[PDB]
């Protein structure tokens, strides 16, 4: 039961009428932010527009990433989701903009269905060109097959009387084992005999699996699932990630459009979330203007706890939240407010409860006072050491003396800075 | 022919195979017996890790396009490679362990 | 009781020898070579 | 078994030397000083032992040569084996072929591991008779074995795999063996004769064998068909994000079903004062997930410029990182603690001293660095066998001190010889006149 | 028969009980530096504890590199010595830290000694000795195989386990001409006798002679390698036509980031072997010359690495003063080394020479390269050696010898060195000309 | 020995051509051939009416 700074957020807790309550879904306060977030939730649920931009901005310890996780959880698993940090964009194998596009194409999902054809049964004979003979529980069929999977079977050390499993669509070959009809041939044979399969050798099934566009693009450009010697021999030659031409994206778009027009698939827009976007370079920032103003780009959400700052990559322009006005114009802004004392106390007690800790009311008052004095994250971090300190004295509850002892043991930012200022050698 | 291909290359210049053999020659009789386990060649390393690769290799690709696995090495029913070269490729490569 | 250098019987099977030596014949062929055995004189 | 060992700067410390009630003893297991810091370290050890808390960042701080690295080594030793502990220097993440964020992800994945146990079979006993019936220019082979223990015997006949396994690993009537059915591997268990008594017990033995694999290795093994070799050559990177979450779902399923358990670990970063602000921004988010380990960082730096920026911050870290982290302070030592440390070092260096020699060493270590004395003792005991006396006296350490220069002494020496020393501008008076 | 500013140093010239005389091992002056270096040499020879480091500081041309070379000579040809310069750490293939760590491991070597027992000679007859089958059977069941033996200075005859029947399946030498067998492991090895060289006018195999000495030999094999070679071979592939080997044959195997798990594995195997009593680890010494060229990242990684279990003893050289360490600008530090790194190692001080020391150095330089110099010319050489630099005077010897050779005189004269000094200019005169003129020179 | 392989006298059967002469414009000699040299000659067999250089230093053959 691992808990880490989250998992107490079970959703925005918004009413069906679009009015958020005070305490619900592991959330307290931020009524305006929650209402706007639910509005954006219904926006993406509409699945009619594309390339919309929302930025939420506020100081630290204001649950911005918590809000992003909340909207992601409220949307559910049907919609694709991919959290991101700004620093992850910079790579050495491919240019930054190409990685941005790669993450763009991974943020939209496609629900597809197809028929899987398989042939399974007992190995009867192997006549070279290649014809094979399969024996089932009741049926029996002979199959002519490509020499590639024949050689794969040879590599799979398939013997006589064995039972195998073949996927017709992909040519996947797998041997289940050998039939128990001829099993006790040896006293201590290493091969594990398995019972004969039941049913016809020919079988058809249906799947409903889901894929994203980036998966289709990388599958088309890079085949990395081969079985015969030529396949993996070729695919091991170029391990490095390369660029992806735009014409490949256009071809993939055409084929998925044909698939959905025929009526065996439908498109699912998704959400791309970039956290701490203040550090992004100017080139990526001006690339976002072109990337967003497109036809397929999904909605995007940004986070930045900044003010009058210079964006990285330049040295002149001072812009709010570290975002130049050009990207600001195509942006929606959500304001997050700092908390207050009673909300701090409620947060602390809720975090204690989700950590299954017993806390005495005076200890909660001390924790709230200290959190207002220094920060909420400080108290949230140090509550667990208080719990273990109480556990050392074999007490399941939290006492004020224990909290004071823990605060003595572990420092905060202001005390450490004050010690550093009066220090012998930059302690 | 005498003035073009009689002897033009066997005049050293760059190199000569006998010189390479004289240089790439070896003055060692036998050493590193513990090649056994001191070196532990990776061909033995992969098979020594059989159980973990059976118990851990789980993930599969989400999508794959057929006719590109074979086309990657430039051999298809309509390709630019030679007639017997394509078959000799895997005739030399199928025997690989 | 572990005497001697671990005696191991080397048996032949089964009572059918076109060449009388069951193991000396193959050793002789390897040492001399059937192709070169026609030039002995 | 133990590995090859040579005396290191931190070879004298084995465990935190704490108490069951989390109390710091003045001396316990090559350890001394910093009581409340050790109490906090034991608290963090209890945190990692708990296993239900993730993504916690703690920071140690203090002057140089204070024991922060010693404290980390001690807590790692006390935590013991079978729990993945990783120590990394800040400069190791600046790779010319790997993204810094990617390297941090690899470190985090290596930080924790998973423990899996499975039921295994084995057959072991005193082999009596071995018969092999292989055909020359035939089509088949056969084998018959007589295997006997102290309490029973049974006759078995082999097929193909165990036949070649027995032939390739030479077994005679005197050499005893273990064989697995599913593995098929044939392992020597030592000759009974031709030297041990006949093994006892039933031939069949069902046991379990455990295996610990760190999350990064499952992450890489599924990345590419040749990705297994990256465990050794390491020529991998930029593992697609569509593998990490698949692995996370798989291990979540493993935990849910219950046959596989996970062991969270500790990631220690030393001299973190040098790092790029992008690494700090990534760390800010890497702590807000349910698989992040307990991370402890060290820095002797005070207020300094943050690498990648121009402004100065306490300890050189951006304020957001301090906000989501805890600070542990370490204080300067004193004479008696220095004396105890030198005595411990001498004991583990099998070095004999004298009381006045120790007094002079403590005086030096209190007027100079502790490491200066910790190296002066080694050079003194090295000198000791020139006079063929198995002991160290005051004149020996005095001669060693005047033979090997000190940082302060060298600095004060260069104060008046800058003419003959290459200046920053490059000009230097090489000629005497 | 050639030298380059060195190779006249024959060790450190330290007597028993650690005392340095005046003229010995091509070394004169700086007694205490030699004493300290001998102390470090003894400490390394102890082979007990590792990880210690030491840096030595001084002016240019003070013999620091000479001291390091003398230490290397004193250690001998068994313990490895790895020369290096700060600039060589940089690369465009791997990280700098990877190069530093691999050099660290390259410093430390390992010696393995073992003995094998071998019977060899000439076999008069290769025929197994048949015997009755212990089990109810038929045919021929071999109980022993008699092997003839014939060697120079020793000849016997012996029999072996009939299991060698598969070993004798493929030798392709002759009917028992020259053989090689092992006692405990058995096996065979193709080794024809020289007595049949002339029976065939042509032959494509060089005939081998009969073994010389005892028919049975117990010969020992000693190999000295470093762990860097060990784990490079462990990581690097091998084999022939298999896919990985053929792929690597065209892969241009650039070194890349040897992982730490291979380091752990090789540590485990070498530890179990030294515990087995078959391997002996020999810690080495690693030299980083001109360390002021390093950077902050390398310094911090060095601080981390010197705390490791298998960190070899390293020696650092620099000639900077109140300089600013590279990478940063605010850190003013002696010799351009951050103070934290200074706190982790000792300092050895070197001092400039005098007129008499320079004169003796010039005398040694003249003597080593088989030259004759007149006393007046030698004194003059000392005069502008003190006036300008020692290295200029040392270099000027060869041109003076050439001018002497031009007029056919083995010795060297004063006017010869005057002409040589006129022809070849020192630094001060050159910069004087540079500052006087204004035609871009 | 350079350019002297004159004539091949194949034969009883098996390990044949065990002795063939060598020739130049000014020098001739008969040389006996063994099974190993028979195999060497088998690879890239020649009429031997030409002149071919073969390594007497236990190397290989080289067509001229
Ligand atoms: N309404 C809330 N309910 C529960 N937890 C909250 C709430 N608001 C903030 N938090 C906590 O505050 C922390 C700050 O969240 P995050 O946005 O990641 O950092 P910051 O606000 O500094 O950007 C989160 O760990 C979250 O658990
Ligand atoms: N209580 C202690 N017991 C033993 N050794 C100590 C103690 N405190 C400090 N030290 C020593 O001080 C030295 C410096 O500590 P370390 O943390 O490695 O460097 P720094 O303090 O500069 O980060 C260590 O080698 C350690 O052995
Ligand atoms: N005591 C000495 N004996 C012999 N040669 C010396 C001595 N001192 C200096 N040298 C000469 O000086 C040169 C080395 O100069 P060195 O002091 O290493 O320069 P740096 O100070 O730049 O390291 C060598 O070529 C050596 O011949
Ligand atoms: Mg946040
Ligand atoms: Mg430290
Ligand atoms: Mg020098």
């Amino acid at each position: 039961t691992r808990t880490a700074a989250h998992t107490h957020i079970k959703g925005l807790g918004l009413d069906e009428s679009g009015v958020a309550k005070r305490v619900e879904g592991g959330f307290v306060g931020q009524i305006e932010a929650r209402e706007a977030c639910g509005v954006i939730v219904d926006l993406i649920k509409a699945k009619k527009m594309s390339g919309r931009a929302i930025l939420l901005a506020g100081g630290p310890s204001t649950g911005k990433t918590a809000l992003a996780l909340a909207i992601s959880q409220e949307l559910g698993p049907k919609v694709p989701f991919c959290p991101l940090v700004g620093s992850e964009l910079y790579s050495v194998e491919v240019k930054k903009t190409e990685t941005l596009m790669e993450n763009f194409r991974r943020a939209i999902g496609l629900r597809i269905k197809e028929t899987k054809e398989v042939y399974e049964g007992e190995v009867t004979e192997l006549t070279p060109e290649v014809i094979v003979g399969l024996k089932s529980a009741k049926g029996t069929k002979t199959l002519r097959l490509d020499p590639t999977i024949y050689e794969s079977i040879q590599r799979e050390k398939v013997s006589i009387g064995d039972v195998i499993y073949i996927e017709a669509n992909t040519g996947a070959v797998k041997r289940v084992g050998r039939s128990d009809a001829y099993a006790t041939e040896f006293d201590l044979e290493t091969e594990e005999y398995v019972p004969l399969p039941k049913g016809e050798v020919h079988k058809k099934k249906e799947i409903v699996q889901d894929v994203t566009l980036h998966d289709l693009d990388v599958a088309n450009a890079r085949p990395q699932g081969g079985q015969d010697v030529i396949s993996m021999m070729g695919q091991l030659l170029k391990p490095k990630k390369t660029e992806i031409t735009e014409k490949l994206r256009q071809e993939v778009n055409k084929v998925v459009a044909k698939y959905i027009d025929q009526g065996v698939a439908e498109l699912i827009p998704g959400v791309l979330f970039i956290d701490e976007v203040n550090m992004l370079d100017i080139e990526i920032f001006t690339y976002l203007n072109k990337a967003l103003e497109s036809n397929i780009a999904p909605v995007v959400v940004l986070a930045s706890n900044r003010g009058m700052t210079t964006v990285r990559g330049t040295e002149d322009v001072i812009s709010p939240h570290g975002v130049p006005p050009d990207l600001i114009d195509r942006l929606l802004i959500v304001r997050t407010l700092p908390y207050d004392k009673d909300e701090i106390r409620t947060i602390i007690e809720r975090r204690a409860t989700v950590e299954r800790l017993q806390v005495e009311s005076s200890a909660l008052d001390l924790l709230a006072t200290m959190g207002t004095e220094t920060s909420l994250r400080y108290a949230l971090q140090l509550l667990a050491p208080c719990g273990i300190l109480a556990q050392t004295s074999n007490r399941k509850e939290i006492v004020v003396n224990d909290v004071n002892e823990a605060k003595l043991l572990f420092l905060d930012a202001k005390r450490s800075t004050k010690i550093l200022e009066t220090s012998a050698n930059y302690l | 022919v005498n003035k073009l291909r009689c002897d033009r290359r066997p005049i050293f210049g760059k190199n000569l195979i006998d010189l390479l053999t004289k240089d790439r020659r070896v003055k060692y009789d036998k050493s590193s017996i513990i090649d056994n386990e001191l070196i532990k060649p990776l061909q033995t390393r992969v098979l020594d890790n059989r159980k973990i690769i059976d118990t851990f290799a789980v993930l599969t690709p989400s999508a794959v396009s057929l006719d590109m696995r074979k086309l990657a090495l430039g051999l298809n029913d309509d390709s630019s490679v030679g007639e017997n070269t394509r078959l000799k490729v895997m005739q030399n490569c199928f025997e690989v362990s | 009781e572990g005497p001697e250098q671990l005696t191991s019987r080397n048996f032949v099977t089964l009572y059918d020898f076109p060449n009388a030596p069951p193991n000396l014949k193959d050793f002789n062929t390897n040492l001399f070579g059937d192709r070169w055995s026609y030039t002995n004189g | 078994l133990k590995s090859l060992s040579l005396i290191a700067a931190h070879s004298h410390i084995t465990g935190l030397g704490l108490d069951e009630n989390l109390q710091p003893r003045p001396t316990s297991e090559g350890m001394v000083g910093q009581l409340q810091a050790r109490r906090a370290a034991g608290v963090i050890l209890k945190m990692v032992q708990n296993g239900t808390i993730a993504g916690r960042a703690v920071l140690v701080a203090g002057p140089p040569s204070t024991g922060k690295t010693a404290l980390a080594m001690g807590v790692s030793q006390s935590l013991g084996k079978d729990v993945p502990f990783t120590a990394i220097a800040g400069s190791e993440i600046f790779s010319l072929e790997l993204s810094k964020t990617e390297a941090l992800t690899q470190a985090f994945r290596k930080s924790i591991g998973i423990k899996i146990k499975e039921e295994t079979e084995l057959i072991e006993g005193e082999v009596v008779e071995i018969q092999i019936d292989r055909s020359i220019t035939g089509g088949h082979k056969q084998g018959k074995l007589t295997i006997k223990t102290t309490d029973m015997e049974t006759i078995y006949e082999l097929g193909n795999k165990m036949i070649d396994g027995l032939t390739k690993e030479k077994v005679l009537a005197g050499d005893v063996i273990s064989i697995d059915k599913a593995s098929g591997k044939i392992t020597k268990l030592g000759r009974s004769f031709a030297f041990v008594q006949c093994p006892e017990g039933e031939l069949q033995k069902r046991k379990t064998v455990v295996h610990t694999v760190s999350l990064h290795e499952i992450d890489v093994i599924n990345s590419r068909t040749q990705g297994f070799l990256a465990l050794f050559t390491g020529d991998t990177g930029e593992i697609r994000s569509e593998v990490r979450d698949q692995i996370n779902t798989k291990v979540a399923e493993w935990k849910e079903e219950g046959k596989a358990e996970i062991v969270p670990g500790v990631l220690f970063i030393d001299e973190v004062h040098m790092l790029d602000i992008e690494c700090f921004s990534f760390i800010n988010r890497a702590l807000e997930d349910e698989f992040a380990p307990i991370v402890m960082m060290a820095t002797n730096r005070g207020v300094s410029k943050t690498r990648g920026t121009n402004y100065k911050s306490p300890h050189g870290l951006p304020l957001d990182l301090l906000d989501r982290s805890i600070i542990i302070t370490t204080k300067s030592y004193n004479e008696q603690e220095i004396k105890t440390i030198l005595s411990i070092r001498a004991q583990e260096e099998e070095v004999e001293l004298s009381s006045d020699a120790l007094d002079l060493l403590t005086k030096t270590g209190v007027e100079t660095s502790l490491r200066y004395s910790s190296n002066l003792i080694s050079v003194a005991q090295q000198i000791a066998m020139k006079r063929k006396n198995n002991t160290v006296e005051v004149e020996d350490v005095k001669r060693a001190y005047l033979l090997f220069l000190d940082s302060a002494r060298s600095v004060k020496y260069v104060q008046e010889n800058e003419s003959q020393y290459i200046d920053d501008q490059g000009n230097v008076q090489i000629s005497i006149a």
